C-alpha cells in the first residue's frame, strides 16, 4: 500500500541520437533526434530546421537508423529500444493528420547473453537485405529483411570474438558482409565475416584479420564509390581493404579522442570527426583516378575545422550546415565555410538548443521570494557547466501602479497623428468613463473634445482618416485630430443602448440586443450601412481585417444568449454559415478572430472560465477542433498584444493566460499576476512596447519574457558544476566546481581556458598542512556566486588533487553564523577509494571567505546533511555525526558503520536518516541516549542507488543504478525484531532516466500530498507525489482503460516499459502512476475518451476535470 | 578509482 504519481515537468532534452534521411517524403531532407523516449522529426529548410513531429516512445532509443529496400517509395525507421523493443516505423501524412506507423515489430531480447562492451549496436546492410544486432557477448543476431517478417524473427549466429568494439556492414560486398574491431589478449584486430542468412553460420570474410591500435575504437565503412573501412584510434587513423592499407598518425589528434563521425559527401570523400573536446575535424580521402580503372585512395588527411559543442551526435545537412547532437551541453546548429574567420575557425554557430544536460546536481530558490520556487540546477560539463535557473510561468515587469477599483476596459491612445506611441489611455469604468493624458511617464486625468465622462466607453480603437472614436452606452461618438471636437455622432433610431462594441481601425459594428447594425468613420461622418435580427441576444462580437484586407474587414463570428452558441457569418448582408451550439447555462463572455503565420483563428471565452477553440477561413470558414479548458474560473477576455514577429492572444482571467504559438500550434502558459481583468498594447515616450493591465483595481505597464511554459536563464562556468548550495543571509550560491588541467613541463598543471575559478572576482587557495606524500587532473574549487547577478564572487580553490564531493549551508551548534561545509577527498587514480579527506567549514562575511575550521578524515566524504544543530557526514562507508565545540570545532559524537558505501542522506525532520551504494537503503535514528546511532531497518535487495529521499515518516524514495524508481516503508508487523528490522518495497517502477538528485520542493503556486522534484542525467526533470488510495485506484483503473484506448507507437507495451527492470529481475510497477500517461488522456478524441468510461459513481467528463485539476502540479 | 567512476556516472554513459 504506497502510491505515488510521477510526472515530467521537462522532457529529456539531452541528445543521445540524431539521424538525416527522406523519411517524411522521397524528396525532403529530414533531420531526426533522439532524445531518450522522444523522437524529433524536422524538415531541413533554408532557415533551417522545420518542425514536422514529435512523438514519445516506450523505452529509451539505443539504435535509430532509415533505411529503404525496394519498392519503397520512401525511407523507413528502424528503431531498437533498451528493453530490447524493435520495431520499424513509417512517416504517414493523412493528408491534413500525421501518424507515425508500425510496420512491424518484436522483443529481441534473449534470455541467454550478458550485455556487451560497447552497449546495443545495430547495424544495416546497404542492401537492406538485413538488420545486424549485437546485444551480447558472443552471439549476434540478425533480423532478416522480408515481406513479412512482421514480427521481427530473429537468429543468433556464434561469435567466436567474446569482445567487439564495433562493427559496420561494408559496401560493394557481393555477400552481406561485417567489419568489426574486437580485443583479445596482445592487442586489437579488424576481422570479417560474410553473413548468409540461408545458413544461419557466417563464412569467411573477404579480408585476412589485420592488426589495429590498442585503442581502436571506430569502424567507419566506406561508400560503394571506395569501399573499405576506416578505422579511429587514438592519435592514429587507418584504411583497410583487401591488401590495401592507409594509415596517417597527426600530431593534432593525439590531444582527445573522437567520438563520432558522419559521412558529409554520399562518395564519402569527405566526413566530419567529433572530439571529446568539442573540436571538430575534417577527413578528407584524397581519391585518384585511373582510366579503365573506376577509382583508388592515394591518401587521407585531417584538418581542424573548429569547435562545437561537445558532439555525442553529428549530422551533415544541406549546405554547410551541420547540426550538432550534444549530450553533455547545448545541441546546436553550426555552419561551415570555406573560408576562417580570425583566429582561425571554418565553423560559426547558427543557433543553439538548451541542453539542461546533466542536471548534476541542483536546488529550489524563490529568489524573487514570491512563494514559487525557481530551481537552480549544476548542469553540462567541463566546458559547457552552467548554472540554468528553471522558473514556471511568464512574468511581466510592473511601472506604475494606479490605484483604480473599477477599470471596465481600456484601449491606447496616440494623441500626435505621428508617433506610433500613445499618450493616453481611455478607459471604461464603473458606468463612467476617466481619459488619461501622460506627460510621457506621468499621469494626468483630464477632459477631451467629444468624448463623454458621464457616460460609460465601451470603445476607443483608432479610427483612421484623423479621427478618435469613443463608444459608449449609448453611441458611438466622433472627434478629429483636425477639429478634434464633436465632428459626428450615431444615435440608435429609437433611444436604445449599444449592448456590444466593435471597430478596427476602419469598421464599427455594434448590437442592440438581437439586432446588428453598421456604421463607418467616412472622412470626417460615421455613415450607416446594413441591419439585421438574431435569434437571441447577441453576447460578443469580433472583427479585425485579417490579411488580404486593408483595414476593411471579410468574414464574421458571434455569441449569442439563451442557446450559448457560436456561429459563422459574412459582412453587410450578415448571411449565416457553419456554426456550433456549446453546452450548459452559460454565455460566452468573448469571441476572437487572430492570425499568426498560415491559418486563421477563431476562439470562445465562456463565463465559466473554460475555453473552446477552433479554426476558421478567410476563404470559407467553418468548424474546426472542438477542445475545453478552465483558465480562470472567471469569464474570460481575450486580446492581441505587440511581441515579436508572431504577435499573439493574452487571456485575462483569475489565472491569466498568454496564447502563443508552437509548431504551427498555440501556447498555453500562465503569466505570473495575481489576476488581470482587462489588458492591451501600449507604447509611449515614457513606456515603450509595454503591455497595460488593469484587475481588481490598478493599473500596470510593462515587457514579457519568453514564452513557454518554463523560462531558463543559463550561467555559463566554462567548467564542470558538482554541487549547490543557497546561503540567504548570505544572498548568495555555493557551488563546487572542477577544472581540468594539463602536465606542464615545469611539471605543475597550466589549464585549458578561462573558467568560472579563474576569473573568479576574489580567489585563495587552502594553505592546510594536514598531509604530506598531458597528464590530466582535476582542480576543484568552491565558488560564491551572487544571487542577483551569477557573478563568481570568490573562489578557494582546495589542494592538489583534492575533490570537494560535497557541500551544505548551514548554523551548526550554539554558534549564530551560517557556513558554508564543504566534504573533500585525496583522489589518486593508482588508489582504488581514496584513504585521506576533510571536512571544511567556511564562513563568507561582507565579502569575504573564511577558512574557520578544517577536520581530517580517514576516507571520501560523500554527503553531508544538517541533523539537528549537528554535522552528519559520511565517509567512505562510515557515516558520522559531528557536534560543533563552542570552542568552535567539529568534534565526533557517533557512528555506524554497516555500509558498503554511504553515498546519500537525508534527515526527516527528527533524529531519523537513510542511505547506501549497492545494497539499496538503511534507516537510522538518533538515541537522545547516549548520543548514539540505533539502525532501525533496512531494504534487502542489491539496489545500486543514485539518489534517494524522505517522502515522509514511513516512505522512503529510491533511483537506482538501472533507470528504476522504489519505495520502502518499514513493515507494520508482529514478531517486532526481525520482521520489523526489515522494510518492503511497496512500490516499484521503471523511470527510464538515470537520477542524480531528489529534493523537495515545487515550481508553481503563489487531491495530492508532497511535491518531490527530480534531476536527472538527460535533462528530464521530474515530480513525484503521494496519493489517497481512492485517487490511487480510480488513476489505476484509468491508466488500464487508457491503454486499451491509445496506439503506443512501436506497439510497445505501455506496463512492458513501466516494468520494474534489471538484469536479475523483472516485476510489474506497483504504487505508482505516470502522470505523463494519465495527463495523455487530454491529446484523446471525445469518441476514444468515453470509451475510457463504462463505470461512488461513473461519468463522461468528470475526469476530463479531474486531470486538468492534475496537470496544475507542475 | 570509485570516486572517479561516480564522477563519472553522474555524467552517464
Amino acid at each position: 500500500m504506497s502510491y505515488n504519481y510521477v510526472v515530467t515537468a521537462q522532457k529529456p532534452t539531452a541528445v543521445n541520437g540524431c539521424v538525416t534521411g527522406h523519411f517524411t517524403s522521397a524528396e525532403d531532407l529530414n533531420l531526426l533526434i533522439a532524445k531518450n523516449t522522444r523522437l524529433e522529426i524536422y524538415v531541413v529548410t533554408a532557415e533551417g530546421l522545420r518542425p514536422v513531429k514529435e512523438v514519445g516512445m516506450y523505452g529509451k532509443i539505443a539504435v535509430m537508423e532509415l533505411f529503404r529496400p525496394k519498392g519503397e517509395s520512401k525511407d523507413l525507421l528502424f528503431i531498437l529500444t533498451a528493453k530490447y523493443n524493435a520495431c520499424i516505423l513509417e512517416y504517414k501524412q493523412s493528408g491534413e493528420s500525421i501518424d507515425i506507423i508500425t510496420r512491424a515489430h518484436g522483443n529481441v531480447q534473449d534470455r541467454i547473453g550478458r550485455p556487451s562492451e560497447t552497449g546495443i549496436i545495430g547495424i544495416i546492410d546497404p542492401e537492406c537485405r538485413m538488420i545486424g544486432l549485437r546485444l551480447y557477448d558472443g552471439l549476434f543476431k540478425v533480423i532478416p529483411l522480408d515481406r513479412d517478417n512482421k514480427e521481427l524473427k530473429a537468429f543468433n549466429i556464434r561469435l567466436e570474438e567474446l569482445h567487439v568494439i564495433d562493427v559496420k556492414f561494408l559496401y560493394g560486398c557481393q555477400a552481406p558482409t561485417i567489419c568489426f574491431v574486437y580485443q583479445d589478449p596482445q592487442g586489437r584486430h579488424v576481422k570479417t565475416y560474410e553473413v548468409s542468412l540461408r545458413e544461419k553460420e557466417f563464412n569467411k570474410g573477404p579480408w585476412k584479420q589485420e592488426n589495429v591500435e590498442a585503442e581502436a575504437s571506430m569502424v567507419i565503412a566506406v561508400p560503394e564509390p571506395f569501399g573499405g573501412a576506416i578505422i579511429i584510434g587514438q592519435e592514429s587513423i587507418t584504411y583497410h581493404n583487401g591488401d590495401k592499407y592507409l594509415a596517417i598518425a597527426p600530431p593534432i589528434i593525439k590531444q582527445s579522442t573522437i567520438v563520432c563521425h558522419n559521412r558529409v559527401d554520399p562518395n564519402g570523400s569527405r566526413y566530419l570527426l567529433g572530439d571529446m573536446e568539442g573540436r571538430l575535424f575534417m577527413l578528407l580521402l584524397e581519391k585518384e583516378e585511373q582510366m579503365d580503372g573506376t577509382v583508388t585512395l592515394k591518401d587521407l588527411r585531417v584538418e581542424l575545422l573548429g569547435e562545437t559543442s561537445i558532439a555525442e551526435c553529428l549530422t551533415y545537412l544541406d549546405n554547410g550546415v551541420v547540426f550538432v547532437g550534444s549530450r553533455l551541453g547545448d545541441s546546436q546548429l553550426v555552419k561551415l565555410n570555406v573560408d576562417s574567420n580570425e583566429q582561425g575557425s571554418y565553423v560559426v554557430a547558427m543557433e543553439t538548443f538548451t541542453n539542461l544536460g546533466p542536471i548534476v546536481d541542483m536546488c529550489v530558490v524563490d529568489l524573487e521570494r514570491q512563494g514559487q520556487g525557481q530551481l537552480v540546477t549544476c548542469s553540462g560539463a567541463f566546458k559547457e557547466g552552467s548554472l540554468r535557473i528553471i522558473r514556471n510561468g511568464i512574468g511581466i515587469h510592473e511601472h506604475a501602479s494606479i490605484d483604480l477599483p473599477g477599470i471596465k476596459g481600456l484601449w491606447p491612445l496616440r494623441s500626435d497623428p505621428n508617433r506610433e506611441t500613445y499618450d493616453t489611455l481611455v478607459l471604461s469604468f464603473v458606468g463612467q468613463t476617466r481619459v488619461l493624458m501622460l506627460n510621457g511617464e506621468e499621469v494626468e486625468e483630464t477632459e477631451l473634445m467629444g468624448f463623454v465622462d458621464d457616460q460609460q466607453t465601451f470603445f476607443c480603437g483608432n479610427v483612421a482618416h484623423q479621427q478618435l472614436i469613443q463608444i459608449t452606452s449609448a453611441s458611438v461618438r466622433l472627434v478629429s485630430q483636425e477639429p478634434k471636437a464633436l465632428v459626428s455622432e450615431w444615435k440608435e433610431p429609437q433611444a436604445k443602448n449599444i449592448s456590444v462594441a466593435s471597430c478596427n481601425s476602419s469598421q464599427v459594428v455594434v448590437a442592440v440586443g438581437r439586432a446588428l447594425y453598421y456604421l463607418q468613420i467616412h472622412p470626417q461622418e460615421l455613415r450607416q450601412i446594413s441591419h439585421t435580427e438574431m435569434e437571441h441576444e447577441v453576447a460578443c462580437l469580433d472583427i479585425t481585417p485579417l490579411g488580404d484586407s486593408n483595414g476593411l474587414s471579410p468574414l464574421c463570428a458571434i455569441g449569442l444568449w439563451t442557446d450559448i452558441s457560436a456561429r459563422i457569418l459574412k459582412l453587410p448582408s450578415f448571411e449565416l454559415l457553419h456554426k456550433e451550439m456549446l453546452g450548459g447555462e452559460i454565455i460566452p463572455r468573448s469571441i476572437l478572430m487572430t492570425t499568426f503565420e498560415s491559418s486563421h483563428y477563431l476562439l470562445c471565452a465562456l463565463g465559466d472560465g473554460a475555453l473552446f477553440y477552433f479554426g476558421l477561413n478567410i476563404e470559407t470558414g467553418l468548424l474546426s477542433d472542438r477542445k475545453k479548458v478552465t483558465l480562470g474560473t472567471q469569464p474570460t477576455v481575450l486580446r492581441t498584444f505587440r511581441s515579436l514577429s508572431t504577435t499573439n492572444v493574452f487571456a485575462c482571467s483569475d489565472r491569466p493566460t498568454v496564447i502563443y504559438s508552437s509548431n504551427h500550434k498555440l501556447v498555453f502558459s500562465n503569466v505570473n499576476l495575481k489576476e488581470v481583468n482587462y489588458m492591451c498594447p501600449l507604447n509611449s515616450d515614457g513606456y515603450p512596447d509595454s503591455l497595460a493591465l488593469a484587475n481588481n483595481s490598478t493599473l500596470t505597464i510593462g515587457t514579457i519574457d519568453e514564452i513557454q511554459k518554463l523560462h531558463i536563464r543559463t550561467v555559463p562556468l566554462y567548467e564542470s558544476p558538482r554541487k549547490i548550495c543557497y546561503q540567504e543571509v548570505s544572498q548568495c550560491f555555493g557551488v563546487l566546481s572542477s577544472r581540468i588541467e594539463v602536465q606542464d613541463t615545469s611539471g605543475g598543471t597550466t589549464a585549458l581556458r578561462p573558467s568560472a575559478s579563474t576569473q573568479a572576482l576574489s580567489s585563495s587557495v587552502s594553505s592546510s598542512k594536514l598531509f604530506s606524500s598531458g597528464e590530466e587532473v582535476e582542480v576543484h574549487n568552491l565558488l560564491i556566486i551572487d544571487q542577483h547577478t551569477f557573478e563568481v564572487l570568490h573562489a578557494h580553490q582546495f589542494l592538489q588533487n583534492e575533490y570537494a564531493l560535497s557541500l551544505v549551508s548551514c548554523k551548526l551548534g550554539k554558534d549564530p553564523n551560517t557556513y558554508f561545509i564543504v566534504g573533500t577527498a585525496m583522489v589518486y587514480p593508482e588508489e582504488a577509494e581514496p584513504k585521506q579527506g576533510r571536512i571544511v567549514v567556511f564562513q563568507y562575511s561582507d565579502g569575504k571567505l573564511q577558512t574557520v575550521a578544517e577536520k581530517e578524515v580517514k576516507g571520501a566524504v560523500y554527503s553531508m546533511v544538517e541533523f539537528n544543530g549537528k554535522l552528519l557526514a559520511s565517509i567512505n562507508s562510515t557515516v558520522r555525526l559531528y557536534e560543533w565545540t563552542t570552542e568552535k570545532d567539529v568534534r565526533t559524537e557517533c557512528n555506524h558503520y554497516n555500509n558498503i558505501m554511504a553515498l546519500y542522506l537525508k534527515t526527516k525532520g527528527d533524529f531519523i536518516l537513510v542511505g547506501d551504494l549497492m545494497r539499496s537503503v538503511l534507516l537510522l535514528a538518533y538515541k537522545p541516549m547516549e548520543g548514539n546511532f540505533e539502525e532501525i531497518a533496512r531494504d534487502f535487495n542489491p539496489n545500486w542507488m543514485s539518489a534517494v529521499e524522505i517522502l515522509d515518516d514511513d516512505n522512503f524514495l529510491g533511483a537506482e543504478n538501472a533507470f528504476n524508481l522504489f519505495v520502502c516503508q518499514k513493515d507494520s508487523a508482529a514478531t517486532t525484531d526481525e520482521e520489523r528490522q526489515h522494510l518492503q518495497e511497496v512500490g516499484l517502477f521503471h523511470l527510464g532516466e538515470f537520477v542524480n538528485v531528489f529534493c523537495h520542493g515545487s515550481l508553481v503556486m503563489q487531491p495530492t500530498q508532497g511535491s518531490v522534484l527530480f534531476g536527472t542525467v538527460n535533462g528530464m526533470i521530474g515530480l513525484v507525489t503521494s496519493l489517497s488510495e481512492s485517487w490511487y485506484n480510480l488513476l489505476l483503473d484509468m491508466q488500464n482503460r487508457l491503454n486499451k484506448v491509445i496506439k503506443s507507437v512501436g506497439k510497445i507495451e505501455h506496463s512492458f516499459w513501466r516494468s520494474f527492470h534489471t538484469e536479475r529481475k523483472t516485476e510489474p510497477a506497483t504504487g505508482f502512476i505516470d502522470g505523463d500517461l494519465i495527463e495523455s488522456f487530454l491529446d484523446i478524441s471525445r469518441p476514444k475518451m468515453q470509451e475510457v468510461v463504462a463505470n461512488r459513481e461513473a461519468t463522461a467528463d468528470d475526469l476530463i476535470k479531474v486531470v486538468e485539476e492534475l496537470t496544475r502540479i507542475h | 578509482n570509485i570516486t572517479r567512476d561516480l564522477i563519472r556516472r553522474q555524467i552517464k554513459e
